């Protein structure tokens, strides 16, 4: 039999996406843009607009459900004490820093810089839609981005408040009221649930933080150093900006028509043919259109079973102690 | 070579223009860009005309859409009120026509119709950028939870002396209603040549 | 009228207008259009 | 709501002409002739085919997601009916 | 067999005219002019 005589405590980090970046189509002004004719003809083609907006709106709503349900978990903010003292574990690389104009932690700040967004859905005052954009294009083609509802300093807030509950009281402020007890004590807890008696971490508590330090050093480290940790949140980031782009690119096909320019049509050709080229359009950009649609509903669909587990371990290894193997990491968790 | 119509003064800064033929409707603003002189017109990603050189004068204009946004209306339930808010999203309220019909400014859009309050309660409808709405129509930044602090100390543990046996309602769907259609029956509705037709486009 | 309109012809600008004149035979005018064939086409006169 | 609202649009989209001078079929059947009539039943064809094709797209989507669902409902039941299950906040917030 | 079947219907979806004349490619190019085989063309295109 083999028996181990000593231990390393690691810590291992788990990128999860909980939500995307939200898309409002409208299929007026992206079909038959500054078009009157072409908006008369489009009323032809039955509720297919409506469809693509109720399926747009029912994937925004669902995106900010689903940062609730993951973020969101708790009823109460609570806050760490002032004395960043907890028997010799360090967490001020997670806790948030007031000196920042945004209260997020040394980590989250390195978080935010690693991935870049293409647009967050701020507001644009049009001084920069002209002179000296892709994001412009898809403005003026009718794809407009929505920004979330829970901002990043709420997040951000909700996420100090869940790791302020969790270093105060162990696991009973999820399933009820938040019972304050000494770190060195939560520790001892969770070596008890792991299968190990608790005299071997008040013995060897200083090893213990000093490991905790060195691995959260090391995590900082990895972080700062490899560009490919958050590589999930920058994919999905790239796929919607490459789902939009290939949108707005769509209008430069012309679908057997002379043109790909309604105005073109429309000046070029008498309307009893230039409705033969219209029709021709109308159907290529709506079926576009509905590929688009279908696309981010299968995107949809996978990002809300990505939140539903991301929730589920935010529950399980958060909030309380799992005894599930490799679930919460690779190891006793 | 153009036909017999007649030139009309040039005008910049939302208007309709034609130039060479070249309809459409968008403002006109001095470009800095360096148009060679065989190129008479320009072309973006989107396969429009950003920018048109004049037939006059060789000065190059650009070609900008006007102004435009979602126009999302915040409004309660018919049985309580029927007052509405206007959220013009992506649109400053310095900016703000196709329509023919108390003024906050939000991340997400300017608000029309909603009053903006300091206190914070819960988010009862979802606008943006963490602004919520709720029933005069009132605007307010929504609260994340209720304020509580933990007495965390190196000696002092907290032990419940009593419980309360809850019980939690969760639903979950299990299935959904079948559906059945029959595509004849549903294009060509009693026709012969219609369903002769649709024959041909294989195994749909 | 290939690609433009008999009558909305006079609001529309060209870059160079050609005129080609030629006389056939009656009944060989049917090989004036894109992607006829023909003697007249293959041999004396084809439009792209 | 969802399932009939699918329905009742799938069902009015056949008042929609697709590009066609009517959306009745013996309209067009008896007021133009079959040279001319069959470029006209065929926009209403692909127009409902296309209507019909986007109804079963949708259909597979909420099946997806109702197979997802169920098979969290019936884990649920197996952990927390059939025996006790010690994850936080899966079968109700506090010790279940 | 879910997979084998959908890649033979999408092999026999090849045999569906699509409203054209045939569903050979080489039939409509050698049988109609390119002024009117395109409307052939592009309706069998669409349809695959």
């Amino acid at each position: 039999i083999a028996i181990p005589t000593n231990f390393t405590i690691s810590v291992t980090t788990e990128i999860l996406p909980v939500s995307m970046t939200k898309t409002s189509v409208d299929c007026t002004m992206y079909i038959c843009g500054d078009s009157t004719e072409c908006s008369n003809l489009l009323l032809q083609y039955g509720s297919f607009c409506t469809q693509l907006k109720r399926a747009l709106t029912g994937i925004a709503v669902e995106q900010d459900k689903n940062t609730q349900e993951v973020f969101a978990q708790v009823k109460q903010i609570y806050k760490t004490p002032p004395i960043k003292y907890f028997g010799g574990f360090n967490f001020s690389q997670i806790l948030p820093d007031p000196s920042k104009p945004s209260k997020r932690s040394p980590i989250e700040d390195l978080l935010f810089n690693k991935v870049t967004l293409a647009d967050a859905g701020f507001i644009k005052q049009y001084g920069d839609c002209l002179g000296d954009d892709l994001i412009c294009a898809q403005k003026f083609n009718g794809l407009t981005v929505l920004p979330p509802l829970l901002t990043d300093e709420m997040i951000a807030q909700y996420t100090s408040a869940l790791l302020a509950g969790t270093i105060t009281s162990g696991w009973t402020f999820g399933a009820g009221p938040a019972l304050q007890i000494p770190f060195p004590m939560q520790m001892a807890y969770r070596f008890n649930g792991i299968g190990v008696t608790q005299n071997v971490l008040y013995e060897n508590q200083k090893l213990i933080a000093n490991q905790f330090n060195s691995a959260i050093g090391k995590i900082q480290d990895s972080l700062s150093s490899t560009p490919s940790a958050l590589g999930k949140l920058q994919d999905v980031v790239n796929h919607n900006a490459q789902a939009l782009n290939t949108l707005v690119k769509q209008l430069s096909s012309k679908f057997g028509a002379i043109s790909s320019v309604l105005n073109d049509i429309l000046s070029r050709l008498d309307p009893p043919e230039a409705e033969v080229q219209i029709d021709r359009l109308i159907t290529g950009r709506l079926q576009s259109l509905q590929t688009y649609v279908t696309q981010q509903l299968i995107r949809a669909a996978e990002i809300r079973a990505s939140a539903n587990l991301a929730a589920t371990k935010m529950s399980e290894c958060v909030l309380g102690q799992s005894k599930r193997v490799d679930f919460c990491g690779k190891g006793y968790h | 070579v153009c036909g017999p119509k007649k030139s009309t003064n040039l005008v910049k800064n939302c208007v309709n223009f034609n130039f060479n033929g070249l309809t459409g409707t968008g403002v006109l603003t001095e470009s800095n860009k360096k148009f060679l002189p065989f190129q008479q017109f320009g072309r973006d990603i989107a396969d429009t005309t950003d920018a048109v050189r004049d037939p006059q004068t060789l000065e190059i204009l650009d070609i900008t859409p006007c102004s435009f946004g979602g126009v999302s209306v915040i409004t309660p339930g018919t049985n309580t009120s029927n007052q509405v808010a206007v959220l013009y999203q992506g649109v400053n309220c310095t900016e703000v026509l196709t329509p023919t019909w108390n003024v906050f400014q939000t991340r997400a859009g300017c608000l029309i119709g909603a009053e903006y309050v300091n206190n914070s309660y819960e988010c009862d409808i979802p606008i943006g950028a963490g602004i919520c709405a709720s029933y005069s129509i009132i605007a307010y930044t929504m609260s994340l939870g209720a304020e509580n602090s933990v007495a965390y100390s190196n000696n002092s543990i907290a032990i419940p002396t009593n419980f309360t046996i809850s019980v939690t309602t969760e639903i979950l769907p299990v299935s959904m209603t079948k559906t059945s259609v029959d595509c004849t029956m549903y294009i060509c509705g009693d026709s012969t040549e219609c369903s002769n037709l649709l024959l041909q486009y294989g195994s749909f | 009228c290939y690609g433009v309109s008999p009558t909305k012809l006079n609001d529309l600008c060209f870059t160079n207008v050609y005129a080609d004149s030629f006389v056939i035979r009656g009944n060989e005018v049917s090989q004036i259009a894109p992607g006829q064939t023909g003697n007249i086409a293959d041999y004396n006169y084809k439009l792209p």
